[PDB]
C-alpha cells in the first residue's frame, strides 16, 4: 500500500508512458481489455501500487496524460493498449505547442493547470496511502519542459512530503531535435533543481549506441528505444510490488545516493543486454551482470563516468540468487577501481535483491549512479546558451509571451553554481 | 482558480526552496555522566 | 513454568525469527498448525485445546516482510496480534525511525509485549534481535529498549545483533546508524551478543560446504546458537545454567558486557561421517579464529571469563580434561586477574536438524561465548569510517530534517570513545 | 555420567541416518543440476530461434 | 417477585430495545410470537394459555421507527397499548420536545407505564434509554423523568444514555440539547450510565473484526451489558447483587453517581481459537483504556469503587486472585479513602449468542462498572462547544420561538459548572 501516481506530459511523455504500461500489463498479467488473465497469485498481491479496480474485474491504471494539443493522445489510444486508460484522465488544450517554454509556462500553462490539478486530486486522494508521484517528460521541448515544471511546483506546494520522482530526456550533443533547446533546458533546470527530489537523465544518442553496439538491431525504431527506458522505471519500483531478500524502495534510494540537497541528478543502465548471437557464448552469471552495469558503454546517458568521480552507486538484482555473490561483487568492483571513487565516503555502492525477475530473463540487474561527470552535460548547454544569449537570438519570441529577461540570468546563474558545486566536492 | 495563477514577476529566485544546514558550532559534550553505568576502576587505583 | 519472550525488529529480525521458530517447532515436535501428531511452557502457551502459541512479537515499519509470514505455511501457528506492521519503513534513517515514524507505533507494541508478559508467570528474560544498519533496527530498537528499561527494570534484557561487517556493506549511511544506537544499547541492555555477516559468510563456505549461500542458511546457523543457549532451561542436564548465571559470570563490569560467539562442530554430512568428533576435538575447534562469528582474531587481544555449553553425548568427565588442555595452550591469553576464567554447562539433548538442512546430526556439539578485548578492533574501524563522513557533513541534512538535533552526533562520538578507553584500561594488568 | 553407552546400539542408528541424509542431499543437488540446465539453456534456445528466424 | 420496567424513547432507545428484546427472548427460549416450543416473569407477563408479553413501553413522537416493529416479526409479541407513537418529531429541538409537542403525549404515556406497574408486584427499578443530542431523547426524556420522580418516589431509576461523541457528530444543535437535559438528569436520576458511539465504533472494529459496522452491531453490544447486569436477579449465582446494592456501593455522594461501563471478552471466533480466556485474562482486559465504552482515559485521573460481575464457570478464588493482581497495577490509581474499593459478583448463566451475531461463544465473561474522575474530561468538551455557539447566539431563535425562556440557557450552564466543581473537589487530595 504505497500507491504511486503517474503523469505524462508532451509527445515524449505520452509515447514513453504508453509503452511503459505495455510492459507492466504483461508483467502483472493484465489482458488489454483490462481483466486479469494471469498465471501466478503473486501478481495480485500488490497491484494496488499502480492500478485501481472498477467493479467487474477490470483494472485501471493511475495514469494522467497531459498535452497542449490532442494530436499525440489520439495516436496513443488507437494503440493496442489504449483502451485501458480512463477516458476522463485525458486532459488536453486546443492550441499549438509552439515548442516554446515561456508560452507553455505562462500563456497556455495557466489555463490547463486548473483542470490538471483536480484530475491529480482525484487519483491522489482516492487511495489509502501515497508515497510519491512519477513524472515523464523531456527538457528540449516546450510542453513537457515548460508545462511539466509548472505542475511540479504546484505538486510540491500541496504535497511536500511525497517523493516527486521525475524521468527526463536530455538534448543530445551532436544532433538535437530543436534549435531553442539551450533556452528551454536552462530554464527547465532552474525548476528541477529546487523542486524535484530525484531526476534521471536519459540521452537519445546513448540509446542508439546501445542498440547498434550490443543488440545488433539493424533498424531500431522509437518503440525499441522506449522499450529500454521502460525496463529501468520498472526496475526501480519492483521492490514495492514483489517480495525480496533485501527491500529497497524509492525513499531508501534517495537517502543513500543523495549526499547534499542539490546533487541528485542520476544516470541509469540496465543489464543483461544480450546480443542476439552472443547469447550462445554468454553463460549468465552474477559477475556477468556486474561487468555490464559498471561498463561505461552500457550507460544510458552520454556522460562518461571515467572523466569524473563517483559519489554514490546503487544496483538492483532481480531473481533467485545467492546473497553472498552479490555482496562480494560490490566489494570487488569498489576495491579494484578505487581511482573513480571518493575517499571521504567508504562503501559507495548500495545493493538490493528482488525475487521475481522479468519474464524470460532468469536474472536481471539495474544500475543508478551519481557522478561529477554531469559537469560535462551542463557545460555543453551553458556554452551553447551563452553564445545564443550574447547576441539577442530567438529571445524575442519568449519576451513577446511575457518572460522578463532577468529570468534567464537568474536561470543561468543557478545552473552555473551547480557546475561549481560538483567541482568543489570532487576534492 | 485566481489563487493558482503565477505572474511573470514572481519568477522562482534561487534558494527559495533549497534550505541550507547551519554550520554546527557545539556545546562541550557531557561525556562520562551521560551514562548511569559507572566507569571501570583503573589499574593504578588498586587498594594496597 | 519459566518463560522467555522473543521480540523481532526489522527485516533481519523477522526473517531470522521464522527460521528460529521453524527450528523450535520441529525440535519440540509441534506441527505448523500448533497441534501435536514437556518444555513447551518455556516458549509456548497452552491456548486450551491441543493448540500451542509461541511467545513472540514481530515488529517492522513496512508490511512486506511480515506479510510473507501472514501468507506462509506458519500463519496458523502465530496469533494475529503478534504480527505488527507499520505503513512505511524508516528508509535506513535513524532519526526517522526514532522520532517521526517510530513514535507513531511505539505505544501499540508496548501494550502487546506487556500483555504477553501477563501469561508468563515465571518470566526471566527477553530476547531481542537487531540489524544495526537498518533504520527500524537501530532507530526503533533504541526507543523500544529505553521504554522497556523503565517498564520492567531488573529483568534480563538479552540482545543478539548483527554488527556491520569490516568490509562488506550494503548501506552507505551504515556507520551513522550504528554509532547513534551504541549509546542506547550500552546503558539499557543487560547483555548483547555481536555477530557479523562477513564471518558467517566465510564460515558457511569453508566449514559447512556451501558454494553460494543466502540469508536463509545464515539465519539457520543463528538458530542453533539460540537453541543451545536456551537448552539448559528446557531439557535435563548435568550442569544447568540459568540466564542470571550467564550474566554474572561473563561480565566483569557494567560497561564491558559485549561477548562474542562460536560454535562447533560445523561440518558437512559427508565429512562428519569420516570422524568421531570427541569432546577434545570440538573444544579445540572452538578457539581457532576461523570459527568466530565475529571477524576479529582474539590473538590481538586477551580473554576474560568464557562460558562453554555442551549439548550432546558429553558428560563432565571428558569436559574437565578438555578445558585443562585448553589452559595449556600458549596461543590463548587470559588476563591475570581471571585465573579461573571458565563456566561450563552440560545438557543431554542433541541438536535437531531440519529438512533441507545445512548440517548433519552430530551426536555431540558445543557452543561458546567469550568476552575478549579483541572486540575493540571492531569499534576502531567503525570510528574511523564515521569521522570521514562527518568531517565534511556528508549526510547530516537527512537526519536533522527528521527531528534530530545535530548536537547528538558528537555526543554519540564521545560515548563510543569512552567505551574504547574502558576496554583498553581493563586490558591492562598489574 | 559418561553414558553415551547407547552407542553400542545408538551410534549405529546415527551413522545409518547420516548415510540416508547424505543421499537425500545428493539427490536434492543432482535434481537441481538437471532442473537448471534445461530451464536456462533450452528456453534460451527458443529465444535464439524465434528472434533470428523472425528477423 | 422482583420486576424491572424498560422504557424506550426516541430513535436510539427503541432501536436498541429491538436488539435487547431479541436477546432476552432467545436467552429464555421464547419464540418471537411469545410462545414456547424460571426467571421468565421478571421481564415478561404470562397472559394465560401459553403466551408471554414483555414489560416495555415504546414511545417516539414520529411513527416510522415504531411502525417498523408493528410491521415486523415481533408485532405478535407486544401489547398494542405499549406501542405509542406521536405525529411529528421534535426536529432536534429541546424546547419543541419538552413544552410544545411533548405535552400532547406525556399524560397518555404516564398512564400506560403506571398501568404496567400494577401487574409488577415486586418491582425494584426502571430501565430508561436516551440519546442526548436528539430532541425527543432529551426534551421528552427530561419531562418524563421529572414526573416519574414524584409519581413513584424512591424507586431506583437507572438510565442507559448515549452521550455525544468527542469528534463524531450528526446534529449541529447537539451541544445545546445535551446541557439542557444535564440539569434534569442530575437531580432525578438515581444513576445514569455513560456510553458513546465513537468508542463503540473503534471497539467494534478492533476487538470484533468488522470492517464497517452499522447501528445494528452496536445495539447488540449494549444488550449484553444489560443482560449481564440483570442476570443477578434472574439466574442462580454464588454472589448476588441487587439494584440497591449497586446503588450504595458505586456512589459515595449524590451528584457523583455517573459511572462508566466495560465488558470482556469481546472477541471474534477465529481469535478465541488462540486464547483460553480464563479469569485472570478477562479481568486484565477490562482495565485497558481501549475497552472502555466511553472514550475517556482512566489513566488521566483516579478510580473510586468498582463493581465486577462474572457469568460462567468461575470459582470465587480465581476472582480474588484477579482482584489482587489488579491492585498491583501502578498504572491504576485509587483514592486513599475507600481502600476496599471493590464488590464482586458471580453468576452461573453464560452469555447468549444471536443468529447473525458478531461475538464468540465464550464459556465465561465479565462485566465491569466503575466510578472514575476521568468523566470530567467529557464534560469539558461539551462546555467548550456550547460557549462558542452561545457567544454569538447561534441558534437561540429556534428554542425561544418554541416557548423556551432565554434565562434557562445560563442556568443550565451554571449547573454543569457546579457538577464539574463537584467531581474535582472529590477527586482532590484527601
Ligand atoms: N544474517 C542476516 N542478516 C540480514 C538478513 N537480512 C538483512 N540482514 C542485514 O540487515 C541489514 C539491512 O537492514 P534491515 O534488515 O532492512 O533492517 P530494518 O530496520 O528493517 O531497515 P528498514 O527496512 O529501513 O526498516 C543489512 O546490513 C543486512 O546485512 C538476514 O536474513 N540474515
Ligand atoms: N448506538 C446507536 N445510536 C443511535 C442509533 N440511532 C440513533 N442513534 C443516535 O441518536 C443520536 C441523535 O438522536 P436522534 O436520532 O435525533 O433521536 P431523538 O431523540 O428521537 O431525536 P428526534 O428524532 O429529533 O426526535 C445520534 O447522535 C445517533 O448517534 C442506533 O441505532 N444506535
Ligand atoms: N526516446 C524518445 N524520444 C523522443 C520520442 N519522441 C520525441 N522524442 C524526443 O523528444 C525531444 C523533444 O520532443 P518534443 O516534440 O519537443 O516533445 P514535447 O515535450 O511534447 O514538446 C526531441 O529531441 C525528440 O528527439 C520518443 O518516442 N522516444
Ligand atoms: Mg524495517
Ligand atoms: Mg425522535
Amino acid at each position: 500500500v504505497r500507491e504511486i501516481v503517474h503523469i505524462q506530459a508532451g509527445q515524449c511523455g505520452n509515447q514513453i508512458g504508453a509503452k511503459f504500461w505495455e510492459v507492466i500489463s504483461d508483467e502483472h498479467g493484465i489482458d488489454p481489455t483490462g481483466s486479469y488473465h494471469g498465471d501466478s497469485d503473486l501478481q495480485l498481491e500488490r497491484i494496488n501500487v499502480y492500478y485501481n479496480e472498477a467493479t467487474g474485474g477490470k483494472y485501471v491504471p493511475r495514469a494522467i496524460l497531459v498535452d497542449l494539443e490532442p494530436g499525440t493522445m489520439d495516436s496513443v489510444r488507437a494503440g493496442q493498449f489504449g483502451q485501458l486508460f480512463r477516458p476522463d484522465n485525458f486532459v488536453f488544450g486546443q492550441s499549438g505547442a509552439g515548442n516554446n517554454w515561456a508560452k507553455g509556462y505562462y500563456t497556455e500553462g495557466q489555463e490547463l493547470c486548473e483542470s490538471i490539478l483536480d484530475v491529480i486530486r482525484k487519483e491522489a486522494e482516492s487511495c489509502d496511502c501515497l508515497q510519491g508521484f512519477q513524472l515523464v517528460h523531456s527538457l528540449g521541448g516546450g510542453t513537457g519542459a515548460g508545462l511539466g515544471t509548472l505542475l511540479l511546483n504546484k505538486l510540491r506546494e500541496e504535497y511536500p512530503d511525497r517523493i516527486l520522482s521525475t524521468y527526463s530526456i536530455v538534448p543530445s550533443p551532436k544532433v538535437s531535435d530543436t534549435v531553442v533547446e539551450p533556452y528551454n533546458c536552462t530554464l527547465s533546470v532552474h525548476q528541477l533543481v529546487e523542486s524535484a527530489d530525484e531526476v534521471f537523465c536519459i540521452d537519445n544518442e546513448a540509446l542508439y549506441d546501445i542498440c547498434f553496439r550490443t543488440l545488433k538491431l539493424t533498424t531500431p525504431t522509437y518503440g525499441d528505444l522506449n522499450h529500454l527506458v521502460s525496463m529501468v522505471m520498472s526496475g526501480t519500483t519492483c521492490a514495492l510490488r514483489f517480495p525480496g531478500q533485501l527491500n529497497s524502495d524509492l525513499r531508501k534510494l534517495a537517502v543513500n545516493l543523495v549526499p547534499f540537497p542539490r546533487l541528485h541528478f542520476f544516470i541509469v543502465g540496465f543489464a543483461p543486454l544480450t546480443s542476439r548471437g552472443s547469447q550462445q557464448y554468454r553463460a549468465l552469471t552474477v559477475p556477468e551482470l556486474t561487468s555490464q552495469l559498471f561498463d561505461n558503454k552500457n550507460m544510458m546517458a552520454a556522460c562518461d563516468p571515467r572523466r569524473g568521480v563517483y559519489l554514490t552507486a546503487s544496483a538492483h538484482f532481480r531473481g533467485r540468487m545467492s546473497s553472498k555473490e552479490v555482496d562480494e561483487q560490490m566489494l570487488n568492483i569498489q576495491a579494484r577501481n578505487t581511482s573513480y571513487f571518493v575517499e571521504w565516503i567508504p562503501s559507495n555502492v548500495k545493493s538490493a535483491i528482488c525475487d521475481i525477475p522479468p519474464r524470460g530473463l532468469k536474472m536481471a540487474a539495474t544500475f543508478i549512479g551519481n557522478t561529477t561527470a554531469f559537469r560535462e552535460l551542463f557545460t555543453r548547454v551553458d556554452s551553447q546558451f551563452q553564445k545564443m544569449y550574447a547576441r539577442r537570438a530567438f529571445i524575442h519570441w519568449y519576451v513577446n509571451e511575457g518572460l522578463e529577461t532577468v529570468e534567464f540570468d537568474e536561470a543561468r546563474s543557478n545552473m552555473t553554481d551547480l557546475i561549481q558545486e560538483y567541482e568543489m566536492y570532487e576534492t | 482558480p485566481e489563487k493558482l495563477r503565477q505572474p511573470p514577476s514572481q519568477y522562482l529566485k534561487k534558494g527559495e526552496r533549497t534550505k541550507k544546514l547551519p554550520p554546527k558550532e557545539r556545546v562541550i559534550p557531557k561525556g562520562n555522566e551521560g551514562l548511569t553505568k559507572p566507569p571501570v576502576p583503573k589499574a593504578t587505583e588498586t587498594i594496597k | 513454568m519459566r518463560e522467555v519472550i522473543s521480540i523481532h525488529v526489522g527485516q533481519a529480525g523477522v526473517q531470522i525469527g521464522n527460521g528460529c521458530w521453524e527450528l523450535y517447532c520441529l525440535e519440540h515436535g509441534i506441527q505448523p498448525d500448533g497441534q501435536l501428531p514437556d518444555a513447551f511452557n518455556t516458549f509456548f502457551s497452552e491456548t486450551g485445546a491441543g493448540k500451542h502459541v509461541p511467545r513472540a512479537v514481530f515488529v517492522d515499519l513496512e508490511p512486506t516482510v511480515v506479510d510473507e509470514v501472514r501468507t506462509g505455511t506458519y500463519r496458523q501457528l502465530f496469533h494475529p496480534e503478534q504480527l505488527i506492521s507499520g505503513k512505511e519503513d524508516a528508509a535506513n534513517n535513524y532519526a526517522r525511525g526514532h522520532y517521526t515514524v517510530g513514535k507513531e507505533i511505539i505505544d501499540l507494541t508496548l501494550d502487546r509485549i506487556r500483555k504477553l508478559a501477563d501469561q508468563c508467570t515465571g518470566l526471566q528474560g527477553f530476547l531481542i534481535f537487531h540489524s544495526f544498519g537498518g533504520g527500524t533496527g537501530a532507530g526503533f530498537g533504541s526507543l523500544l529498549l529505553e521504554r522497556l528499561s523503565v517498564d520492567y527494570g531488573k529483568k534480563s534484557k538479552l540482545e543478539f545483533t548483527v554488527y556491520p561487517s569490516p568490509q562488506v556493506s550494503t548501506a552507505i549511511v551504515e556507520p551513522y546508524n550504528s554509532i547513534l544506537a551504541t549509546h542506547s544499547m550500552i546503558d539499557h541492555s543487560d547483555c548483547a551478543f555481536m555477530v557479523d555477516n562477513e564471518a558467517l559468510y566465510d564460515l558457511c563456505r569453508r566449514a559447512l560446504d556451501i558454494e553460494r549461500p543466502t540469508y536463509t542458511n545464515l539465519n539457520r546457523l543463528i538458530g542453533q546458537v539460540v537453541s543451545s543457549l536456551t537448552a539448559s532451561l528446557r531439557f535435563d542436564g548435568a550442569l544447568n545454567v540459568d540466564f542470571t548465571e550467564f550474566q554474572t559470570n561473563l561480565v566483569p563490569y557494567a560497561r564491558i558486557h559485549f561477548p562474542i560467539c562460536s560454535y562447533a562442530p560445523v561440518i558437512s554430512a559427508e565429512k562428519a561421517y569420516h570422524e568421531q568428533l570427541s569432546v577434545a576435538e570440538i573444544t579445540n575447534s572452538l578457539f581457532e579464529p576461523a570459527n568466530m562469528m565475529v571477524k576479529c582474531d582474539p590473538r590481538h587481544g586477551k580473554y576474560m571469563a568464557c562460558t562453554l555449553l555442551y549439548r550432546g553425548d558429553v558428560v563432565p568427565k571428558d569436559v574437565s580434561a578438555a578445558v585443562a588442555t585448553i589452559k595449556t595452550k600458549r596461543t590463548i591469553q587470559f588476563v591475570d586477574w581471571c585465573p579461573t576464567g571458565f563456566k561450563m554447562g552440560i545438557n543431554y539433548q542433541p541438536p535437531t536438524v531440519v529438512p533441507g538442512g545445512d548440517l548433519a546430526k552430530v551426536q555431540r556439539a558445543v557452543c561458546m561465548l567469550a568476552n575478549t578485548t579483541a572486540i575493540a578492533e571492531a569499534w576502531s574501524r567503525l570510528d574511523h569510517k564515521f569521522d570521514l563522513m562527518y568531517a565534511k557533513r556528508a549526510f547530516v541534512h537527512w537526519y536533522v530534517g527528521e527531528g534530530m538535533e545535530e548536537a547528538e552526533f558528537p555526543e554519540a562520538r564521545e560515548d563510543l570513545a569512552l567505551l574504547e578507553k574502558d576496554y583498553d584500561e581493563v586490558a591492562a594488568e598489574s | 555420567g559418561q553414558m553415551d553407552t547407547q552407542a553400542y546400539k545408538g551410534m549405529t542408528p546415527e551413522q545409518i541416518e547420516r548415510l540416508k541424509q547424505i543421499q537425500l542431499q545428493q539427490i536434492e543437488e543432482n535434481r537441481k543440476r538437471r532442473e537448471a540446465e534445461a530451464e536456462q539453456e533450452r528456453i534460451d534456445e527458443e529465444n535464439r530461434k524465434k528472434a533470428a528466424r523472425d528477423a
